[PDB]
């Protein structure tokens, strides 16, 4: 959108207040901005300028999803946030979960990590039950799926995550993410290799399913990207 | 085309160009006398059967094939009234 | 992400090597996207589901039959979840396999073959072992209608495979795209559309149909090309179709019917259409939506040059021939007897048809040797043939309305049914035949049969006898080769008897009024069908003649008969072809098969004598066809097998078949002369 | 023309790895301790999985191309690792505080994860890891084969100490190997002059003679009537039936497929004889056919089509090939002509095993507990029948082949008898829920890829070797010997 | 000529193992020039044989593999001998290309006996091979060749013009395990032992033969 803020004796200025991706005709997610985006008269200085309070909404409205993520309950914010924001804050939600669980088991024998593993089971009915039968929209729809996979292949890791403690195979196996606080930055770990999130605006998009080959792919590229070179898959016709 | 000339004589649409009637009328004249209805009259189609009757009595085919390479066989065998109908008077193997 | 090595593919330097680092993606996955999928719908039971749906269609691909039009793939599976969605959206909270199993059965039903059935279902109660029985959801207001214009109609019978066959064909139109309706000739595939459409129509909501057919027409004219001379564009058939059906503010629901095989030169740059995308795209830049106004059926009978990517996008419904077959289709002529001639004719003749096929058919075929039978056949043929044959010894009588005996009707079976079953033998099988005959049979001739066969004889329609014999006759004074043209012979007298026979019936159902000898090269073809010729009457009855060599084709044909008949007879037209014309063919064996194994050629001839006519090329018009209204054929055969060339079963239906023996009496022809 | 190609020497390609990346990978350290002792983990583990590969089939399914890219690549990582690890770190208690698993996962499934196709490499190359790495770094122990001192000059000492020719049990494998290492090395070296040269006489008459000994045909029109007349699983549980058995259209599908190869062989050894003997113009498969007639392979035209048709390869042109296809026309014959179900089923003369599987779990799930089973219940288990001498759920199969062991309580094989027969292995079928055991593939050739996968068999028989002793060894269950 | 035709098949099994007639020419040329005239010619008739034949048996090695190094030496033997020895073609598809008697040997070893059963071959797997008195010792030793010989066809071994090629064909019939060491043997035999020998290239005496007006290829391997 472009909203005119008529400065005085200068023709209104046209600056960017929120922005939209569309699917199809009418479906489209909306996006709004606090830090806005003016008009001027250098077209790359807006272009920077986008690109850049992008950047940064996106972060703090990730910076709030990850409180509001434990607060308020699984369905209000994967009915408020976005579809990116709130893949996320299920993934830091069941990998913080699992930790508190391991370190319980660390202490004594306890049933706490068993318990946390029941949460995850009960997520899986309280989501597959209403929002995927009957639902408004297809950015709604496949937003829906796009979470519901995931949370099939958690619930599938987390039946059989015979792990001790944080420091065991079985554990850092995954693609784990953690939002640190102390500074407020996300970070997406593999074993040990580590980066943080980019912050583009993505909105729903189809992403696949996790096979035990996949999971090779991504071991391997995060090790090639941990060395500084390019991954070069090869195979027969369409593998993935 | 050849092949159909040896079986039937007609080309399709050929001699049948707005041309069959008036080629015709060229030979009632003959016909009159030749097959002699009482030298009274005749009709069309029968005209046209005296034609085809005229040009395969007087059209002789002499084909003249090599015995030896790769197509003559298989030629033969694609057009059975070749060999069939066609008489095999065979030239001598340059005998001694 | 580099791919190792085609055509048009090379290498990379050493220097490049050192930097890549190999990614290993083998096996795609089938289970994870079935469990998504449930998701997708919305189930509570996915992973379990999940493993039904894999090991179910897994089996069902791999220990089920191995048919061409069958498909089991990610696509089906999409169909199945894209229903189930509303299935569970519904107030139902009964368990989810109930549904499931319910949608999986009632959508996989349609496509398979009779024999497939009973495998498919006792497959499906092993994986369903807790549940043992559903019903299918009816739809009453269909149920209901149906029968109403069945009735309406004259010649229409009602049967439960009718019905369950439509039902199909309705939940399959409600489902999906486009569909095909797969299955053999003489079916009831196009009035099942009919009465459909007919049923569609009754509570409002009409419904049009619009017919074309692919191969008739040439695809840059389906399609429209750019003018090769002017460069101009011109429109293409089916695409002004599509511009004319595809409008909004219309009250119709247009089903475009594409009616013959599938070739996929033409169908494949359908994908577009026949997928999600619901868009065409034309090679002129126009891009035209797909709107629901508008379905896509072929009425094609099977694919036989289809790959998976045509096989999978569309919906299919497979028709079977046991609609009306063999003893059914018996009986149907049996109810068409007691329609007008129902004195008591139907019960007189059947009270020894029926013991006399059921009990007899399958005695002849490797009860006794029988090792010759030249024309490998299917049974329906030869009792489509005996059927043919009976109503046309029938015919005299029914003519003069005279009612006969229940012995004069055994005979009239007995000699009918020697030939069309004897005629695909030689002499000895024809004397073991007859020994056959004589063991279990009806009486044939008793008299004095001196060393003769049945056949020799025939019955008389005058009383209760069986004479032959040929009349004498010389020649013109003239002394030309061709003046002595033919002698009147026993095989020639024989030959017409056969011949008129079947040549007088007028058009009867089951029946093209096509005839067929089989005899060797050399073995009295021309001159026997010659004979026939030459006792033509050309005031009213013409005659044409055509040869056929390896490299003959559509348009020589096409040409030849429309030189032929040089009108087009369906729209009020042709006083000089108002006569009855036939064209003789001397060997339909000869034209070219192509390297699959279907040659092409016979494939105009088969629409021309099934449905009559054809698409035009004449670069005006292209969605349109010349029909005959009257034609005859008779065609020659040169003892397939070997070396010799085969015609395609399909139109084996039509022509009635049989030998043509060597004379063994070659010293009594050249005497006379 | 010069040819510089490498040699196979363990010594030599540690040697040059010594000599690659080194005195300032060597020498930059900070720390003598552990990352030194983690570069020799790494190197060691470099020159043994690439040597692996001389053997054959054996050590890995097909020819790997490990440099090192992923060698040098493995360092960058480990090294961003300790950096960052004692970045940290204040003070070392014992020059490290590292938790070394995350390494374990990225040497395994990464560097050398990128070459690897095959499934079973994947555990192979993990099992590797773990018994060398050792899940630490020990500091006082004996490798399996020396552990170095910290310095450079020491290293290659240490190098110039180790032995030229070695044994395969440095890698844990068997010592019988050397004999199958010399026989492919043997056949692809005669291979290539087989190729540097690629006749019309008393050969085409004896494959005249032989194409009177390959039997006849089987008309469908009396196959569709036998295998319709009768069929059951057991006389008493049922009548006889066609279609709905999984073992009669087995049988079916089994004939056609036979038939169809011996339409083809009659066909062409005909139209080979009826061109010199007959009459028609030569054709170029046909004296490709007559060539391979002479030799001892048979022609491509009866083992591959433009895309592929395997049917029976076997090597010699009668010796095993037309025995091997007697042989399941002899036994499909008896299992049609009398129809009865026989004991001791023949695996390799099946062409697809895997239905005959499928088909017996769907019997039992039919049969038995039919209702009470679900196909999707169903779990796959063996029982092998540790007996010589001698029905109920399962089959009884012939002629598997064991390599490395004895059936049960399994051994050192000998210095012969590298390829041992496998006892009769009934299987077994249970509903789910209804680590000492140690896991075996079952491969149809030789070529062991991973197709020709028909199934996987638990083989609990340990004693005191654990179940990676076997790994290692490699040890399968393969069905032919070729 | 016998030895020229070996080397013009070698570029039939692959692409690169391609010269000229005018390199064996300057090859054979010089082989005269290096060693040939000292005295007594027709010992140096025969010196040209011992030395001809290495000479141009090296310059092809060092263009040549590894899988393919005792491969033209096994052409080369049989090329000479196909002229002189007239060895049979036939015979020589009978040593490339091939049981109700035998009832201990096993199934793999009954293939080979009706392979070598279909001259004496087809006269000697009776009694006298199944003796199984003491060849069931030499089918067990390793080694078969060597130190244990077939006393089968005593007289036939020792004559040796042919003997050879005949202990060759009972090699790998019998025992195509050890055909390989064997094919070094008499190799080592018709042609010397001389070709059975390690050769390692000096780079630096290579540089000698690159002149200014010739290049050095390089074909390589991975590694
Ligand atoms: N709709 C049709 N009805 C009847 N016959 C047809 C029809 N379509 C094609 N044919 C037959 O196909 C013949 C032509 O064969 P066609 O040219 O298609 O062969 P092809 O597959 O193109 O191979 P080639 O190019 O080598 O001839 C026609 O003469 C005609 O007999
Ligand atoms: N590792 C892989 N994963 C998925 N698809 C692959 C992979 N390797 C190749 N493909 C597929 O192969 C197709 C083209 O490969 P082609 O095999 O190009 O190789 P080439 O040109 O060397 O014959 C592409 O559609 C691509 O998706």
């Amino acid at each position: 959108t472009f909203e005119s803020a008529k400065d005085k004796k200068n023709p209104a200025l046209k600056q960017i207040t929120q922005i939209q991706q569309v699917i199809g005709r009418n479906e489209e997610n909306i996006s709004l901005t606090g830090y806005y985006v003016k008009c001027e008269g250098n077209i790359e200085d807006w272009l920077k300028k986008l690109e850049q309070n992008m950047q940064q909404t996106l972060k703090d409205i990730a910076s709030a999803a990850a409180q509001q993520v434990f607060q308020v309950g699984l369905k209000e914010f994967v009915s408020s946030q976005a579809s990116q924001i709130a893949l996320l804050g299920l993934q830091i939600l069941w990998t913080s979960k699992v930790n508190e669980g391991l370190e319980r088991l660390s202490r004594n024998e306890r049933n706490a990590m068993d318990i946390k593993r029941n949460e995850i089971k009960e997520h899986m009915n309280i989501l597959s039950s209403m929002c995927l039968e009957d639902l408004n929209g297809a950015v709604e729809r496949t937003k829906v799926e796009t979470l519901v996979t995931i949370q099939v292949h958690q619930k599938d890791i987390s039946m059989d995550l015979k792990c001790k403690d944080v420091n065991d195979f079985e554990w850092q196996k995954q693609t784990r993410i953690a939002w640190k606080t102390d500074i407020d930055e996300c970070i997406i770990s593999i074993t040990d290799w580590d980066s943080p999130y980019s912050y583009e605006f993505l909105g729903a998009k189809e992403r696949l399913c996790i096979t035990p080959l996949t999971d090779r792919c991504y071991i391997t590229l995060a090790q090639a990207m941990s060395m500084y070179y390019g991954g070069a898959p090869a195979g027969p016709a369409g593998t993935g | 085309y050849i092949n159909m000339v040896l079986s039937t004589g007609e080309i399709p649409n050929l001699l049948a160009k707005d041309e069959r009637e008036v080629w015709l009328g060229d030979i009632s004249q003959a016909y009159c006398k030749e097959k002699n209805l009482g030298n009274i009259d005749p009709p069309q189609s029968e005209l046209w059967t005296y034609f085809v009757d005229r040009v395969r009595d007087n059209f002789h085919i002499m084909l003249c094939f090599s015995p030896v390479g790769q197509k003559f066989r298989e030629r033969a065998r694609k057009f059975p009234a070749l060999f069939n109908e066609c008489t095999i008077d065979w030239f001598l193997p340059w005998p001694e | 992400t580099m791919n190792p090595g085609y055509a048009g593919r090379q290498e990379l330097p050493e220097n490049l090597k050192v930097l890549f680092r190999g990614v290993s993606m083998m096996v795609p996955d089938r289970e994870i996207i079935i469990k998504v999928k449930l998701a997708s719908v919305g189930y509570l039971q996915i992973d379990l589901l999940a493993k039904k749906f894999n090991v179910l269609y897994r089996l069902c691909e791999e220990q089920l039959s191995k048919q061409r039009h069958y498909d089991f793939g990610l696509r089906n599976i999409l169909s199945v979840l894209r229903t189930a969605g509303n299935t569970k959206r519904q107030e139902i909270k009964s368990d989810e396999e109930m549904l499931l199993m319910r949608s999986l059965r009632d959508m996989n039903l349609s496509k398979l073959v009779a024999d497939d059935i009973p495998l498919f279902n006792g497959l499906l109660a092993d994986i369903f072992p807790k549940l043992k029985e559903v019903p299918k959801k009816l739809y009453p207001d269909v149920e209901k209608k149906i029968p109403e214009e069945i009735n309406a109609e004259s010649y229409l019978i009602n049967t439960p495979s009718f019905q369950l066959k439509i039902i199909q064909l309705y939940e399959t139109c409600l489902v999906r795209h486009g569909f095909m309706l797969v299955g053999p000739t003489g079916s009831g595939k196009s009035t099942i559309m009919k009465i459909l459409t007919e049923v569609l129509t009754k509570l409002g909501s009409p419904h049009k149909i619009v017919i074309m057919n692919p191969k008739a027409i040439t695809a840059e004219q389906m399609y429209g090309v750019k003018s090769e001379i002017s460069d101009d564009w011109i429109p293409g058939v089916f695409s002004t179709i599509w511009a004319k059906s595809n409008n909004r503010a219309l009250k119709h629901t247009t089903w475009i019917t594409c009616d013959g095989p599938v070739d996929a030169i033409w169908i494949e740059n359908l994908n577009t259409v026949l997928d999600d995308n619901k868009i065409l795209t034309l090679a002129n830049g126009e891009r035209i939506a797909m709107t629901e106004n508008c379905k896509v059926v072929f009425e094609v009978e099977n694919l036989n040059n289809a790959s998976p990517a045509t096989v999978s996008r569309c919906g299919q419904v497979y028709v079977s021939p046991t609609d009306l077959g063999y003893e059914a289709v018996i009986e149907g002529w049996i109810r068409n007897r007691k329609a007008s001639g129902r004195a008591e004719e139907s019960d007189k003749l059947g009270n020894i048809l029926r013991k006399y096929l059921i009990n007899m058919r399958f005695i002849e075929l490797q009860s006794k040797e029988c090792k010759e039978p030249m024309m490998d056949t299917s049974p329906v043929i030869s009792v489509i043939n005996i059927l043919n044959l009976l109503t046309g010894c029938l015919q005299y009588f029914v003519q003069t309305q005279r009612t006969l005996s229940e012995q004069e009707y055994e005979k009239f079976i007995v000699y009918s049914m020697a030939w069309a079953i004897g005629g695909i033998y030689e002499a000895q099988d024809r004397v073991r035949f007859h020994e056959l005959l004589l063991a279990k049979n009806a009486p044939i001739p008793q008299k004095g049969k001196e060393n003769e066969t049945v056949f020799d004889y025939y019955v008389s329609q005058d009383y209760l006898d069986w004479k032959i014999c040929s009349p004498e006759e010389w020649v013109p004074p003239q002394s030309l080769q061709f003046s002595q043209l033919l002698l009147p012979t026993l095989d020639s007298f024989r030959a017409e008897m056969l011949l008129n026979f079947i040549l007088t019936q007028p058009k009867s159902h089951t029946c093209s009024n096509s005839a067929l000898l089989i005899g060797g090269s050399g073995t009295a073809k021309t001159s026997s069908v010659l004979l026939y010729c030459n006792k033509f009457d050309p005031q009213k009855m013409l005659f044409k003649r055509t040869n056929f060599s390896s490299a003959t084709s559509p348009f020589m044909f096409q040409s030849t008969i429309e030189a032929e008949c040089d009108f087009k007879v369906g729209k009020e037209f042709a006083p000089p072809g108002n006569k009855m014309m036939t064209i003789f063919i001397d060997d339909m064996s000869m034209p070219f098969v192509n390297k699959w194994g279907d040659q092409i050629t016979l494939e105009l001839v088969r629409q021309l004598i099934e449905t009559g006519g054809f698409y035009m090329l004449d670069k005006t018009q292209r969605g349109n066809q010349r029909k005959m209204k009257n034609l005859q054929y008779i065609g020659a055969m040169n003892h397939p097998g070997g070396g010799r060339n085969d015609i395609p079963n399909r139109l084996k239906r039509q022509f009635f078949i049989f030998n043509m023996i060597l004379p063994l009496s070659i010293e009594g022809i050249y005497g006379p002369i | 023309k010069v040819t510089n190609e490498p040699p196979k020497g363990l010594k030599a390609g540690l040697y040059k790895t010594f000599t690659t990346i080194i005195t300032q990978e060597f020498i930059d350290k900070v720390d003598h301790s552990n990352w030194r002792s983690l570069i020799f983990t790494i190197c060691f583990l470099h020159s043994i999985v690439i040597e692996r590969k001389k053997f054959g089939p054996l050590g890995w399914c097909v020819p790997y191309e490990y440099n090192y890219s992923d060698l040098e690549a493995s360092l960058l990582y480990i090294e961003k690792y300790l950096t960052n690890l004692m970045s940290t770190p204040q003070p070392n208690s014992h020059n490290l505080p590292i938790s070394m698993n995350v390494v374990r996962y990225m040497i395994c499934e990464v560097q050398y994860g990128g070459r690897i196709t095959d499934d079973l490499d994947r555990e192979l190359f993990i099992t590797y890891g773990e018994t060398y790495l050792k899940d630490g770094i020990f500091g006082n122990d004996y490798f399996f084969p020396q552990n170095p001192s910290a310095e450079l000059i020491k290293y290659q000492e240490y190098i110039a100490k180790v032995p030229t020719v070695d044994n395969p049990e440095v890698f844990g494998l068997h010592s019988n190997a050397d004999l199958t290492f010399r026989l492919k090395e043997s056949k692809e070296m005669i291979n290539t002059v087989m190729e540097t040269r690629p006749r019309e006489e008393i050969v085409q008459d004896k494959a005249k003679d032989m194409l009177k000994n390959l039997p006849p045909d089987y008309n469908d029109v009396e196959v569709r009537e036998l295998v319709s007349k009768l069929g059951g699983p057991n006389p008493k549980t049922s009548t006889e039936r066609g279609m709905t058995v999984p073992l009669n259209i087995f049988l079916y599908q089994e004939v056609t497929r036979m038939q169809r190869v011996i339409g083809l062989v009659r066909k062409t050894l005909q139209d080979t004889i009826l061109a010199i003997d007959g009459q028609i113009i030569m054709t170029p498969e046909i004296l490709e056919a007559i060539n391979a007639i002479y030799d001892a392979k048979v022609p491509n035209s009866w083992l591959y089509d433009p895309s592929g048709a395997e049917i029976s390869w076997l090597l010699p042109n009668l010796g095993s090939w037309s025995t091997s296809l007697s042989d399941r026309n002899k036994q499909l014959n008896d299992w049609l002509r009398s129809g009865q179900r026989p004991i001791l089923f023949w695996l390799t003369g099946f062409f697809n095993p895997q239905g005959f599987l499928t088909g017996m779990k769907q019997e039992v799930t039919r049969n038995h507990k039919k209702e009470a089973w679900s196909l999707d219940d169903v779990v796959y288990s063996t029982t092998v029948k540790e007996r010589e001498k001698e029905p109920a759920e399962g089959v009884y199969i012939k002629g598997l082949y064991l390599e490395g062991c004895k059936w049960s309580k399994n051994g050192l094989d000998d210095s012969d008898p590298k390829k041992i027969f496998a006892d009769l292995p009934i299987l077994h079928v249970s509903a789910i829920n209804k680590s000492n055991t140690y896991l075996c593939p079952v491969y149809k050739y030789p070529k062991r890829t991973d197709k020709y996968l028909i199934f996987r068999v638990g083989l609990p028989c340990e004693g005191s070797n654990n179940p990676s002793h076997w790994k290692l060894r490699g040890v399968a269950l393969l069905c032919s010997t070729e | 000529s016998a030895i020229y035709f070996t080397m013009i098949e070698v570029s039939l099994v692959n692409w690169m193992y391609n010269s000229s007639l005018e390199q064996f020419l300057k090859l054979f040329i010089e082989s005269i020039d290096l060693s040939e005239k000292a005295q007594l010619p027709s010992n140096r008739v025969k010196n040209i044989i011992s030395f001809l034949t290495f000479h141009v048996y090296r310059y092809v090695n060092r263009g040549l593999f590894e899988k393919d190094k005792i491969t033209f030496i096994l052409m080369m033997a049989f090329k000479i001998l196909t002229t002189a020895g007239t060895i049979s073609s036939g015979d020589v598809s009978l040593f490339l290309k091939s049981q109700k008697q035998i009832s201990y040997l096993e199934d793999n070893q009954w293939l080979n006996i009706l392979a070598l059963s279909k001259p004496f071959f087809k006269e000697l797997p009776d009694l006298i091979s199944r003796s199984e008195n003491q060849w069931r010792n030499w089918i067990d030793k390793n080694d078969p060749e060597n130190f244990p010989i077939p006393d089968f066809a005593e007289s036939i071994n020792q004559e040796k013009e042919i003997g050879s090629f005949i202990s060759l064909c009972l090699v790998r019939s019998l025992r195509n395990d050890r055909t390989l060491i064997a094919t070094q043997n008499f190799i080592s035999n018709v042609l010397g032992k001389e070709f059975t020998d390690p050769i390692s290239y000096p780079i630096e005496g290579i540089w000698q033969e690159s002149s200014n007006m010739d290049p050095v290829l390089f074909l390589l391997s991975a590694g």
